[PDB]
C-alpha cells in the first residue's frame, strides 16, 4: 500500500547486471548440440577479442574462487586411525629412504605419543587410547633419539596443513590435505571445512599478553620435546620476539641443569606459521570424543593454510 | 605343530638376525641403500601385514595396494 | 575483628538495565534516503555474495 | 576483496586541514583494525614519550598498512594492503628519495623529524604522523644507525671523561647517501622495547660468538701479511690481540661443518630479526609521474 | 589475466636453439620486453667477472619468470605472481632431487657457469637459468662451496696448514634424504671475504654489545645465562681502541651482517606441494 526505500525492480536489474556469465557447456553427445556450442565459442572469442565496445564490456564483465592445491599422500592404515576428526593438521615426517612406496604423516596425537614415548592431563590418556601402541610410531621414524640429540627434528617435520579428504582402506590408507590456499572440500562437495586443534596443545599468545594467523611451535624441553600451537593476530615479523619472551621463563630454568657437547643442543625449539584464518570468525571450543572418553577441541573455520618455514626461537 | 623354531639366531626378540635388520638397532645406517629382509624382520611390518590380512578377510566376511605377493610374508 | 584504626569509604559501580522512553517532535529531522547499489564481495567457490 | 575502507570522524575537518590532507594523497598510513584515534601513528608516538622508533616500529610491523586515496570533510576513505594486488604509491614525502634503481620499498617511522610527516587535526584531539617510505638499503642502514646510537649514547655517557658526547652525533650524523645527506632525529634514551631488541640481539651475538670459524682468521692474517686490501682499511695494517690469540690452535675439517651449520641457522634467524616491518617489492616504477607500482612482498 | 610476457628475438634461429629450449622449457629465469636484459645475461658477460653478490642482489632486485615457448622469433614466457600456483620441472644440469621438500631455493649455479648458460652464435644474449634446489641441499652446498674456497685461498696463502684429501672426503659430499651427491671444483672468493671480515669483526662487536647490554637488567636470569657461556679468551681487549675507528668497525660490521643474513636467507623462496616423479614436475607457488 505504501512505498519502500528500495524498489525491487532496480535491485533486480542491478543483480542481473552484476551477474557472472554462465560457464560454457560443450555437448559431446550430438553434433547438432555440438555445432551450437562451437558457434557460441567462436562468437565469444570474436566479441571478446575484436576492437570494439564488446571487448571492454566482456572484460569488465569478468569477475577475477580459485581452487587450492591438494596433497595426496599414502599412509599406513595401521599407523593412522580414521576415527580422528577430519580437519586435523597433519605433519609429514620426511622419510630418507627412497625405497618406500608410502609416506608417513602425523596427527598431533601421534607426535604427542612420540614425545611421550621419548620421555599429563586427559589428552595423554586420550592419545594412548587412540593410538594404542607408541612402539608403532616409534619404529616408524628411523632416527628419533639421534635426530633429537642433534636437534634437527624441526626441518624433518614438514606441516602439510589440515586434512580434508580421508578414505578408509585395509592397507595403505590414502589421505588428501590442502597445502596452500583456502581449506575446502574437494571430493566431498565444497561446502564447509573446520580445523581441529587439541586445546591442551593450543594456547593463545594474546591472552597471555592480555587477520588471525596460526603458528605451530616445536619446543625442545630438556627431558623431551613438545608441540604447541599459537594463535596471534600480531605481526608476521614480530612473532619471534614475543614468543622468545614467552619461552624465556622456561629456557634457562630448565637449561641450568644441561650443557651441550660435540656441539649441538643450542637451538631451543622452532616455529612455523601454519597460515591465517579471518579475524571475523573466532575459534569455537568443542569436544572431541573417542569411544573411551572425551577431550576438549578447538574448531577454527575459514582457514587459509599457507605453511611457512620453521624458524628457530 | 612340533618344531617351534628352525633358526634360533634370527627368530628371538633380540637375536642376531633381529638386531642387525630390525629398525630398533638400525639407527646409524644410511637410508639410501635397500635391504630386502627389512620387509621380513621389521616387527611393525609383520604386525601391520598380519592385521591387514585379518581385516581384509574379516571385511569380505562382513560385506555379504602396491604388492599382492607381499601379503603372504614368505619368500620362495 | 578489631578495628584497624583507619576507616574506609568503599565505592562501587552499579549497572542498571533501564528501559527508556524516547519522545521526539513532529518534522524534527529530515531523512534523505539514498537508492541502494550492489557490490561483489570475496566470491567463494560455493556462493557469490553481494 | 574489499579495499574501500572509510574512516568516520566525529567532528568537522576544517579547511585549514583539508588542504594539507589533500596534499597528502597517495601516501601510506597504518591501520588499527573506524574510531578517530588509533588510525595513524600518533597513538603510539606522542609528545609525552621519547621518540624511540622501535615501539612505533612494532606498531607498524604488527598492524597492516593502507593507502590514503580521498579525504572528504567529516570522513575520509582508506585503501588496504592485501597481497597479490599492485598498489600505486606516489613519493609525497619531504625528505626526497629518488627511486632510480627501483629497489624494494620499505616503511619506516618518521625518524627524520616529526614535523615533516605530521598533520595537525584540530577537528578531534588527535595528531596523525605519517610513516616514512624509502628503499630497503637506506632503511636498513637507518635501523643499524639508530640501534648503534641507542646502544652508544649510554656508554658514551657512562665514561667519566665525557669530553666527546658530540662525536657520535656527527659520526653517525646524517644518513649515508650520495646526492644529498639527510640528518635525522636522535633520542638520548632508547626506551623499553628498543632495549628489549638490543637484549635479543645481544642474546644472538653472544650465542654465535661461541662458535667462530678459525679458517677465515688465517685468510685475514694472510691478507694482512699480503697487500692491504681496501676492505682491510679498517684495520690499517694491524693485528689486534684477539685475532692474534684465537689463532694459537690448528685448522681442521671437523669443527667447520657444525660451526657453519649453526651459523646458517642463526644467520637465518638474524635475517628473520632483520626482515623487520612490512616491505614492498617494486616493479615498473614510472619516474615521469613518480608512481611506484608495488605488491606486498 | 594473462600473466604471459612476450619477447621478440632479434634475428632468426636454428635447430639446437629449439633443442635447448626444449631442454630448458621447465626451468625458470629472472626478469628485468627487451631481448638483451632478460635474466642473468648482464652479469655473466665475461668482460666483467661473474660475481655472486652483484648477481644475487640483481636476482633479489628483479622478479622471476617461467619460460614457456620459443618459436622462430617469439619468446613466450610467464612471470611469477604471489597469488596462484604454477607448474615447475627440474630441467637442470645438476639433477638433484625432489623428495617432498616444503621449502625451496633459487640460487645462481655455483656448480657450473656453462652448465646453465646456453649460448647462441647468431644471438649473443647468453641467457642462463639459476639453479633451483631444495633448502637443505641449498644450505649444504653453499657451506660446502664457501668453506672450500676459504680453504683454497688459505692454501694459496700458506699450503702447510690445510690439505685437500681430508676435505674432499667430507666437504665434497652433500647427503640429504638418503641421497648421497658429489660436487667438487672469484665470486665465492669475495663472498668468503665478506664472511671473513664479518667473523673477524664479530669478536670486538660481540664483546662491545654484551658490555653495553651486560647490566641493563640488573639481575636477570636470561642475561646472566647468556653471559655465563661465551669465551673467557674473548672479553678482554676492547677499551684500547679509539672511538671513530670502533664505530666504523661496528658500522661496516652491521652492514655486512645484514647483507650476509639476507644472503644466507635463500632469496627467491619457492614452495612445492605435490611432486610427480614420473613426469618430473611439481606444483609451486611463490612464498
Amino acid at each position: 500500500k505504501v512505498q519502500g526505500s528500495v524498489d525491487r525492480r532496480r535491485l533486480q536489474r542491478r543483480i542481473a547486471g552484476l551477474l557472472p556469465p554462465p560457464a560454457r557447456r560443450l555437448n559431446i553427445s550430438r553434433g547438432s548440440e555440438f555445432t551450437r556450442d562451437v558457434r557460441g565459442l567462436v562468437e565469444e572469442h570474436a566479441q571478446a577479442s575484436s576492437l570494439s565496445a564488446a571487448a571492454v564490456w566482456r572484460a569488465g564483465l569478468l569477475a577475477p574462487w580459485r581452487p587450492p592445491v591438494f596433497g595426496d599422500f599414502l599412509i599406513h592404515a595401521s599407523s593412522f586411525n580414521n576415527a580422528e576428526a577430519t580437519g586435523t593438521p597433519l605433519f609429514q615426517f620426511k622419510q630418507s629412504d627412497p625405497f618406500s612406496g608410502v609416506d608417513a604423516v602425523f596427527t598431533p596425537l601421534s607426535l604427542f605419543i612420540l614425545m611421550n614415548h621419548g620421555r599429563g592431563g586427559g589428552l595423554t590418556r586420550m592419545a594412548n587410547l587412540l593410538y594404542d601402541s607408541p612402539a608403532t610410531l616409534a619404529d616408524l621414524v628411523p632416527d628419533f633419539g639421534r635426530l633429537v640429540a642433534d636437534r634437527r627434528f624441526h626441518n624433518f617435520i614438514t606441516p602439510v596443513g589440515p586434512l580434508v579428504e580421508n578414505i578408509k582402506s585395509t592397507y595403505l590408507n590414502k589421505i588428501t590435505t590442502v597445502v596452500h590456499g583456502p581449506v575446502v572440500s574437494k571430493a566431498i562437495p565444497r561446502s564447509t571445512v573446520k580445523v581441529t586443534v587439541p586445546q591442551e596443545a593450543f594456547v593463545d599468545l594474546d591472552a597471555w599478553l592480555s587477520d588471525a594467523r596460526l603458528y605451530v611451535a616445536l619446543t625442545y624441553e630438556e627431558a623431551g620435546p613438545r608441540f604447541t600451537f599459537f594463535q596471534s593476530s600480531r605481526g608476521h615479523c614480530q612473532i619471534m620476539n614475543i614468543l622468545r619472551i614467552y619461552y624465556s621463563p622456561s629456557i634457562m630454568h630448565r637449561y641450568a641443569v644441561v650443557q651441550p657437547l660435540h656441539i649441538e643442543e643450542l637451538t631451543f625449539g622452532a616455529v612455523a606459521c601454519l597460515g591465517t584464518f579471518s579475524a571475523t570468525d573466532g575459534w569455537r571450543r568443542s569436544a572431541f570424543n573417542y569411544r573411551g572418553s572425551s577431550l576438549p577441541v578447538v574448531e577454527i573455520d575459514s582457514f587459509y593454510s599457507n605453511v611457512s618455514d620453521w624458524e628457530v626461537i | 605343530e612340533y618344531r617351534s623354531t628352525v633358526n634360533p639366531w634370527a627368530s628371538q626378540l633380540g637375536s642376531l638376525g633381529d638386531i642387525m635388520y630390525n629398525s630398533s638397532y638400525r639407527q646409524t645406517a644410511v637410508p639410501g641403500l635397500y635391504s630386502p629382509c627389512r620387509a621380513f624382520f621389521n616387527k611393525e611390518e609383520l604386525l601391520r601385514n598380519n592385521r591387514g590380512l585379518y581385516n581384509m578377510v574379516n571385511e569380505y566376511s562382513q560385506r555379504l595396494l602396491e604388492q599382492p605377493c607381499s601379503f603372504l610374508q614368505e619368500a620362495f | 575483628k578489631i578495628h584497624p584504626g583507619v576507616a574506609m569509604t568503599v565505592v562501587r559501580t552499579d549497572e542498571i538495565l533501564s528501559e527508556n522512553i524516547l519522545f521526539s517532535s513532529r518534522a524534527s529531522t529530515s531523512m534523505f534516503i539514498g537508492t541502494p547499489n550492489v557490490s561483489r564481495r570475496e566470491a567463494r567457490v560455493d556462493a557469490v555474495t553481494f | 576483496m574489499d579495499l574501500k575502507v572509510v574512516v568516520s570522524l566525529s567532528s568537522r575537518l576544517y579547511t585549514d586541514e583539508i588542504a594539507k590532507m589533500q596534499q597528502r594523497i597517495g601516501c601510506i598510513l597504518p591501520l588499527a583494525s573506524q574510531n578517530v584515534q588509533g588510525l595513524g601513528l600518533g597513538q603510539v608516538y606522542s609528545l609525552e614519550t621519547v621518540p624511540d622508533y622501535v615501539s612505533m616500529y612494532n606498531y607498524l610491523s604488527d598492524c597492516t598498512l593502507a593507502v590514503l586515496d580521498e579525504v572528504s570533510v567529516d570522513s575520509l576513505i582508506l585503501t588496504k594492503i592485501v597481497p597479490g594486488q599492485t598498489y600505486a604509491i606516489k613519493n609525497k614525502y619531504q625528505p626526497f628519495f629518488q627511486w632510480h634503481g627501483t629497489g624494494s620499498l620499505s616503511v619506516m617511522p618518521p625518524v627524520f623529524g616529526r614535523e615533516h610527516a605530521t598533520v595537525k587535526l584540530e577537528s578531534n584531539d588527535v595528531d596523525i604522523v605519517f610513516p616514512m617510505v624509502l628503499p630497503t638499503p637506506i632503511a636498513e642502514e637507518v635501523l643499524q644507525k639508530i640501534l648503534l646510537f641507542n646502544v652508544y649514547s649510554r656508554v658514551v655517557m657512562q665514561a667519566p671523561g665525557n669530553a666527546d658526547m658530540l662525536d657520535v652525533h656527527m659520526h653517525l650524523g646524517s644518513v649515508s647517501y650520495l646526492g644529498h645527506h639527510y640528518e635525522l632525529a636522535l633520542p638520548e634514551v632508547p626506551g623499553p622495547l628498543g632495549l628489549a631488541l638490543l637484549d635479543n640481539l645481544s642474546l644472538y651475538f653472544c650465542i654465535m660468538v661461541t662458535l667462530l670459524p678459525r679458517a677465515s682468521m688465517r685468510l685475514v692474517r694472510g691478507l694482512i701479511r699480503h697487500e692491504h686490501h681496501d676492505l682491510l682499511n679498517l684495520f690499517q695494517e694491524m693485528v689486534p690481540d684477539e685475532i692474534a690469540r684465537i689463532d694459537l690452535d690448528d685448522l681442521s675439517v671437523a669443527d667447520d661443518l657444525s660451526r657453519m651449520r649453526v651459523m646458517m641457522t642463526y644467520l637465518q634467524s638474524l635475517a628473520s630479526l632483520f626482515n623487520l616491518g612490512p616491505r614492498l617489492a617494486t616493479a615498473a616504477y614510472s619516474q615521469e609521474t613518480l608512481t611506484a607500482t608495488c605488491w606486498l612482498r
